[PDB]
């Protein structure tokens, strides 16, 4: 009988909602209202990068805070050198359709994927000196949306098959698979300790997965549309979610509920990229209205705009040192803001 | 130290990028869309994951893609196809049960925010079966306003009313709201499709170039 | 068809029902403490002078 | 969380009248365009009718024009459907759908087999 | 001493001041206009197309032409001096002829590019790869320099008889040839051949290209914009070519130089001002790039 299970679902949902409502004694904004504002944040572009033919979907900084890699829709993967604007490697892809990229923690390897349902791993430190394809991970059904390295032997991927998987680069087989979502999985992010990770789906739902166990520990709801971006607070006990209803939200793991909502009456466009700062005080969000915004993470007040792009902003990243910001767009232009 | 080597490497890579830019700009890309029952496989295999096919007409290179390995939800991976030259849209004219779904898909593609510049080339396949079905199920069952329609084929004039009524709905949706539509009547056994695609792409590019010089 | 996902949802909700949940004020104070503790090492909050700026 | 409940279905003789009512919770009503879909036994999902944000423009399918009417109520956050003179081929299960994104006049993947924003529906027999 | 004396445009001193400032004003505007468009091409990467490459070349050529022709007359009028040396006259003649011929060829090159772009939309990139553009520009410059050098060398060799007084406001070829001691029959033949080759063909090519463009547009409020733009371009083209054709191809020199001075003035200074206000500044892309640069 499906009816009894459907009912048990709603009594359990009511119990969870009652517990969440009883647990909410106060609000974060009321406590944080006592601190002084940070004022106006004004950044100027310091570097611009050219060379791509088509739009840009993904990018990734290096752990040394000097190099980065970008993937473009014309079938190209270019590694830059942001200090002197020179560029070191240019790799042509097998398929022109690419949606994601990653850069290894040790800098030895790079990864890419897209509509071809195949994850490609490229070697940067070959004895000959050129870049050569090393491994093709296959087994997914839908397109790959995100991929992140754990070490030089493991990698976690999320597909449009409504699933996530953990691979073994040496053998190329899935050690563990994570299932439970209803729609497409859009993005993921690794914890600072690389022990747990969160994943957001097109069902307006986020989930917290454990890498070693393989089970879903807890889930978060509260949005009204598809979720496009997600990232951890640098402490590792909270994260921020951006959706297509033109609102950002802040969740915490321990309270298992929502803390703040970042929204305005002037915005009717969704968010495509979300990132934090080194100290966690600023939240950078990219929109479809060709601009970006900097929210005060403890006051929900906008403190600046980044209006240097004349098209949609797709990727946004912050260096590990918290000293520069990189913002891509559909113009085939990369911009560095300081 | 390494700055000279980096400058040499940058020059070497930029030469290859300049070489590849022309090859990228030479060819014309197309996206093929249709239903399961539609004979779009025959269309794409007549001139011969994601399946690509290449054909050359009058020393011009076309490259068209068919995506069939994904699921049935397409609101997310369609945004990648906002830079294609044209969208080929294959519709069966012999199935009255599933015509409303094709109409709704055409409307959704027409009104999409990221596809307000891409043009649609419409193919109405399966005319031979439509003629036999009409000459011998009645189309008035699924469309009341067909009782009040007047024509604007050669073997019988009763087929013309239906085969133009089916096209008038798509034309009405197209004209109800930059980009145009190009209807065509085609069968399964027909070799004129490549020339039609060539002419439609030529017209689209000519209009774009005319707008570039501000003659329109 | 839908029985398997319904069962999985049932066990997921049952296992998520019994979790440790701390008060909101605890996390609210912890986040503020972390933010003020590391506020002096954020070059974006306080603009860095051009003397040590690598993107001059 | 988006939540949708449908009600009002039941047994009816041919030529009768029927009311279907849907209640929505968890989101703002007036920012979305609303859809009704139906599924007959041994058949796929079939689109019936839809209504825009404010109700200015409504659209129908071919086989129910002149017999069904659709309306919305933003104050009570509800949707309605009227059935008159039911044909024997109208027995099916009815769902109320929702536009995936606000401030849009297009709808993708509304009749898919695994859509997320739709109700459980009600059974209507003739 | 082998210097020359220029009588200027007018004899009455009461007209010296007004004209002066008016001409002065003219010069400044041209400079700014030309400079502006060059900036809008160098910064924005959206406008990296052969059309704007040719536009930038035309603007630079106009800058050089105006800076060659205008300031000397203003300096002479302000200081009151009316003398010029032999080397100055020679250099002015050389630069004048080079830039005039180069512009005359560049207009036809632009017309051919427009025809290829509009009447062959699909083969356009294959036919207009950057190598062809560079070769076209180099050929135009080389031909201009060649004919200018030939004219200067073949002109300055002959001696001058009588007074060294020239009835013009700057160093021209027709004014110099009338003072020559020797026969000018070969001079006239060479000048006529150069005039026909450098003038008659580009006008025919431009007219044919425009006719084909309007025919293709007719085969398509769309018509009115095309007609307005083509009329605006043809006004400037016809003025620039008609003034030169009337000047250098007049028979027997029957017309008095009094109106010949203003006929020369019509194509010496005005067309470099009219070029950006017609070809470039009315484009929507230029306005968008200017606003983006400001913003
Ligand atoms: C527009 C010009 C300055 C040309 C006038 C006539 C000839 C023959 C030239 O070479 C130059």
């Amino acid at each position: 009988e499906l009816d009894q299970l459907r009912q048990e679902a709603e009594q359990l949902k009511n119990q969870i909602r009652d517990a969440r409502k009883a647990c909410a004694d106060a609000t974060l904004s009321q406590i944080t209202n006592n601190i002084d504002p940070v004022g106006r944040i004004q950044m100027r572009t310091r570097r611009t990068l050219r060379g791509h033919l088509a739009k840009i979907y993904a990018m990734h900084w290096g752990t040394d805070s000097r190099l980065l890699v970008s993937a473009s829709q014309d079938g190209k993967l270019i590694i830059w050198d942001s200090y002197t604007t020179n560029k070191v490697h240019a790799i042509p892809l097998r398929s022109s359709w690419v949606m994601t990229c990653a850069y290894a923690p040790s800098g030895n390897y790079v990864a890419c994927g897209g509509l071809d349902n195949i994850c490609s791993i490229y070697n940067l430190k070959t004895r000959e000196g050129n870049v050569r394809v090393s491994r093709e991970l296959a087994g997914h059904t839908g397109y790959l949306s995100c991929c992140r390295f754990l070490d030089d032997n493991q990698i976690v991927t999320s597909s449009g098959d409504t699933t996530c998987a953990l691979w073994d680069i040496e053998t190329g087989q899935q050690t563990t698979t994570f299932t439970g979502h209803t729609g497409d999985v859009m993005s993921l992010s690794l914890a600072p300790d690389t022990r747990l990770f969160v994943s957001g789906a097109c069902d307006a739902s986020a989930k917290l997965w454990d890498v070693r166990e393989g089970m879903c520990r807890q889930t978060f709801t509260g949005h009204e549309s598809d979720i496009n971006a997600i990232c951890f607070f640098p402490n590792g006990n909270a994260f921020a979610t951006g959706s297509d209803d033109a609102t950002c939200r802040l969740f915490d793991l321990r309270a298992d509920q929502e803390l703040m909502t970042y929204s305005h009456d002037n915005i009717i466009c969704g968010i495509t990229s979300v990132s934090f700062s080194k100290s966690g005080r600023l939240l950078l969000a990219g929109y479809d209205d060709f601009n970006c915004n900097v929210w005060d993470a403890l006051k929900a007040d906008r403190a600046g705009v980044l209006a240097g792009h004349d098209n949609r902003v797709s990727c946004l990243g912050v260096t590990d040192d918290g000293m520069a910001v990189a913002t891509g767009s559909w113009d085939s232009f990369l911009k560095i803001w300081n | 130290n390494e700055e000279k080597a980096q400058r040499e490497a940058n020059k070497k890579i930029e030469k290859q990028l300049q070489k590849d830019k022309q090859v990228y700009r030479a060819t014309h890309r197309l996206l093929l869309l249709g239903a399961d029952n539609s004979g779009k496989s025959t269309i794409v295999k007549q001139m011969r994951g994601i399946f690509e096919t290449k054909f050359q007409v009058d020393k011009v290179n076309f490259h068209m893609f068919d995506v069939g390995g994904q699921r049935d939800e397409r609101r997310k991976w369609i945004q990648c196809f906002n830079d294609v030259t044209a969208i080929i849209f294959v519709v069966d004219s012999s199935d009255y049960n599933r015509l409303q779904e094709a109409l709704n898909l055409f409307k959704s593609i027409w009104n999409n925010r990221w596809l307000r510049t891409i043009s649609v080339i419409l193919f109405l396949n399966k005319q031979d079966l439509l003629a036999e079905k009409v000459l011998a199920s009645k189309i008035e069952d699924y469309f009341p306003e067909f009782a009040r329609y007047t024509t604007p084929p050669g073997e019988d004039p009763r087929v013309t009313r239906a085969k133009y009524f089916i096209r008038d709905e798509f034309l009405r949706i197209s004209t109800a709201s930059r980009h145009y539509c190009y209807p065509h009547f085609t069968c399964a056994v027909d070799t004129e499709n490549a020339r039609r695609i060539f002419n439609d792409c030529r017209d689209i590019i000519q209009r774009m170039h005319l707008r570039q010089y501000e003659l329109l | 068809a839908s029985i398997a996902q319904a069962r999985k949802l049932v066990e997921q909700l049952k296992m998520e029902a019994n979790i440790d949940r701390i008060k909101v004020s605890k996390a609210a104070a912890d986040l503020m403490a972390y933010c003020e503790a590391h506020a002096k090492e954020d070059p974006l909050l306080t603009p860095v002078p051009a003397s040590e700026n690598p993107f001059r | 969380q988006v939540q949708l409940q449908e009600s009002g279905g039941g047994l009816v003789q041919p030529g009768g009248s029927l009311r279907l009512s849907c209640a929505a919770s968890g989101f703002t009503f007036s920012n979305y365009k609303m859809n009704w879909v139906r599924q007959a036994p041994g058949k796929g999902l079939e689109w019936v009718s839809d209504i825009s944000q404010s109700g200015a423009s409504i659209s129908y399918t071919g086989s129910v024009k002149g017999r069904f009417t659709i309306s919305r109520d933003n104050a009570k956050n509800t949707l309605y459907l009227q059935m008159n003179s039911l044909k024997p081929e109208d027995t099916a299960v009815y769902y109320c759908a929702r536009c995936p994104a606000p401030f849009t006049r297009d709808c993708f993947d509304v009749t898919s087999t695994t859509y997320a924003y739709r109700g459980q529906g009600t059974q209507v027999t003739v | 001493s082998t210097d020359f004396i220029l009588l200027g445009l007018f004899d009455h001193p009461r007209l010296e001041l007004l004209l002066f400032v008016l001409i002065l004003l003219i010069y400044l505007l041209a400079l700014l206009g030309n400079g502006l468009i060059i900036l809008l091409i160098h910064l924005d990467s959206r406008l990296h197309t052969p059309m704007y490459f040719f536009l930038s070349q035309l603007s630079l050529m106009d800058l050089c032409y105006t800076s060659t022709t205008v300031p000397k007359m203003l300096v002479n009028l302000l200081s009151g001096d009316k003398t010029i040396s032999f080397a100055g006259c020679g250099a002015q003649l050389f630069l004048y002829l080079t830039l005039g011929g180069t512009e005359c060829l560049l207009l036809a090159v632009m017309a051919y590019d427009r025809y290829v772009a509009i009447c062959h939309p699909l083969r356009y990139p294959v036919l207009m790869n950057p190598r062809v553009c560079l070769l076209l520009a180099a050929g135009s410059w080389l031909l201009g320099s060649l004919d200018s050098l030939i004219h200067t060398v073949l002109t300055l060799s002959l001696p001058f008889c009588g007074s060294r007084e020239i009835n013009h406001f700057f160093c021209e070829v027709p004014a110099l040839l009338k003072l020559a001691c020797a026969d000018t029959s070969l001079n006239e033949t060479v000048m006529f051949v150069c005039c026909v080759l450098m003038l008659l063909i580009p006008l025919s090519l431009i007219l044919v290209s425009y006719g084909r463009i309007l025919l293709a547009v007719l085969r398509m409020e769309g018509r009115r914009k095309a007609f307005s733009t083509c009329s605006s371009h043809l006004t400037v083209v016809g003025l620039f070519y008609g003034a030169a054709i009337y000047m250098y191809l007049q028979p027997k020199s029957y017309h008095s130089p009094e109106q010949d001075k203003v006929v020369s003035l019509f194509y010496t200074i005005l067309t470099p001002m009219l070029n950006p206000l017609i070809y470039s500044l009315r484009n929507k892309e230029v306005k968008g790039a200017l606003r983006r640069v400001l913003g």
